[PDB]
């Protein structure tokens, strides 16, 4: 199905990990903040769900 | 109406080289000062704007 996802890559061109920001609020936070490690706090999020 | 700015009422003090003027009575007055502290915390969104 059509889904927005976030994909990381390493130095070898291999995919490290995926987000799939259509399932979890933390996933939507990760797609919103453009990062896989998120600092402690409150953040507004986008409408990826 | 149009005029020039009154910078203030022109006063004069008699500097008489040996005389002082001393206050003999006082007063207490309360003055109000207003200072802003913050503005409204406006957050805009990527989607829906
Ligand atoms: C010093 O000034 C104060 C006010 O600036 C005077 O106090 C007033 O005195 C009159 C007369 O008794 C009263 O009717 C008022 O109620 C008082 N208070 C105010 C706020 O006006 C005081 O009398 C003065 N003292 C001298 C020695 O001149
Ligand atoms: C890339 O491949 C090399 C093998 O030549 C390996 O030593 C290295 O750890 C790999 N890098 C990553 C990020 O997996």
């Amino acid at each position: 199905k059509l889904t927005t996802i976030m994909l990381s890559f390493d130095v070898n061109g291999t995919i490290d990990k995926a987000v799939d920001c259509s399932s979890d609020p933390l996933s939507e936070l990760k797609c919103t903040l453009k990062s896989f490690n998120v600092s402690k706090g409150i953040y507004p999020t986008s409408n990826f769900r | 109406i149009a005029y020039a700015m009154s910078i203030g009422a022109e006063s004069s003090i008699a500097y008489s080289n040996n005389s002082i003027a001393i206050p003999t009575n006082f007063s207490i007055q309360v003055t109000t000062e207003v200072l802003p502290v913050s503005v409204s915390k406006t957050s805009v969104d990527c989607t829906m704007y």
